[PDB]
């Protein structure tokens, strides 16, 4: 339900 | 911070939010 | 938040969203107390009865948000956690006594119109403001009712309740490290925190210096916005000695 956040923050 | 609790879009501009007066009125 | 209203932009610039990396989900609310420290409820991070025990790498904090689900480009900041600190006497076995935790960010966050820390109370401000009848403000992206979710940050103002009434509303053992807030059944108006609001701030605006102070942390409640029940909040000032000790030692 949430908009995907920039992949940078998931690294 | 020395600046804590003062909101840029409210206290810092001397603008009040729509319901903060309800709080003030309760502080009797 | 039940029976609240949409926040104004920048109305709660200390509001923080605790966000699970996988799957991507809201976990809890929290608050910004300096450029590198965020305050939340311990049960947001640790609650063995529900197999909950998050590590630093499991989470992100999202600061400066308004929309619950949107990625707010050029407005919000997403921060990684360096370390979690849970109160050593947090009582998850019984009644959530001392339901408080600190999170240190990997890098300091930049303040903006939308991102700004709230004050923590001194003894005098606590003594002056934490009185039955005095109202504080609770904010969060949690459920809109007990049994859906808001589009943007919700806000509600609630009065602090006398201790005997808090105690008589519940079978749970209440401690000096908690206070309760909410309207009584005969008071007409209503409102409460709910699931998803956990860890968010209960704030009051000091009439002495016009600054906002975080007096409570959303902790627990039996149902949401039920008549004759009240929301319970961690008493931030009662635990300030631990807060200062953590920041002094690890800041
Ligand atoms: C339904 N509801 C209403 C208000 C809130 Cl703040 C919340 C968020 N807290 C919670 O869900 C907390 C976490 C552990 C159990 N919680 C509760 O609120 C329990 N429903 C009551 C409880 C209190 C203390 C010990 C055990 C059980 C939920
Ligand atoms: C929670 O996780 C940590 C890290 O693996 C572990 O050491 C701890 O025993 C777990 N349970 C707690 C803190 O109650
Ligand atoms: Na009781
Ligand atoms: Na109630």
């Amino acid at each position: 339900d949430f908009e995907e956040i920039p992949e940078e923050y998931l690294q | 911070e020395a600046d804590c609790g003062l909101r840029p879009l409210f206290e810092k501009k001397s603008l009040e939010d729509k319901t903060e007066r309800e709080l003030l009125e309760s502080y009797i | 938040i039940v029976e609240g209203s949409d926040a104004e932009i920048g109305m709660s610039p200390w509001q923080v969203m605790l966000f699970r990396k996988s799957p991507q989900e809201l976990l809890c609310g929290a608050s910004l107390i300096s450029d590198r420290w965020v305050l939340t409820a311990a049960h947001c991070l640790l609650y063995p009865p529900w197999d909950k025990n998050f590590t630093e790498n499991d989470l992100l904090v999202r600061i400066g948000k308004h929309s619950r689900t949107r990625y707010e480009r050029n407005i919000e900041k997403i921060s990684m956690l360096e370390k979690i600190y849970i109160h050593p006497r947090y009582n998850w076995r019984e009644n959530l006594d001392r339901d408080i935790a600190l999170m240190k960010l990997k890098k300091p966050v930049a303040f903006s119109d939308y991102i700004h820390p709230v004050c923590l109370p001194d003894r005098e401000t606590a003594a002056s403001l934490l009185q039955a009848g005095y109202k504080g403000r609770v904010t969060g992206w949690g459920n809109l009712k007990e049994t859906g979710q808001p589009s943007v940050l919700q806000v509600v103002n609630l009065p602090i309740v006398e201790r005997p009434v808090c105690k008589d509303s519940t079978r749970i053992r209440i401690t000096d490290n908690m206070f309760c807030a909410g309207y009584k059944p005969d008071e007409g108006k209503r409102g409460d925190a709910c699931e998803g609001d956990s860890g968010g701030p209960f704030v009051m605006k000091s009439p002495f210096n016009n600054r906002w102070y975080q007096m409570g942390i959303v902790s627990w409640g039996e149902g949401c916005d039920r008549d004759g029940k009240y929301g319970f909040y961690t008493h931030v000032f009662r635990l300030k000695k631990w807060i200062q000790k953590v920041i002094d030692q690890f800041g």
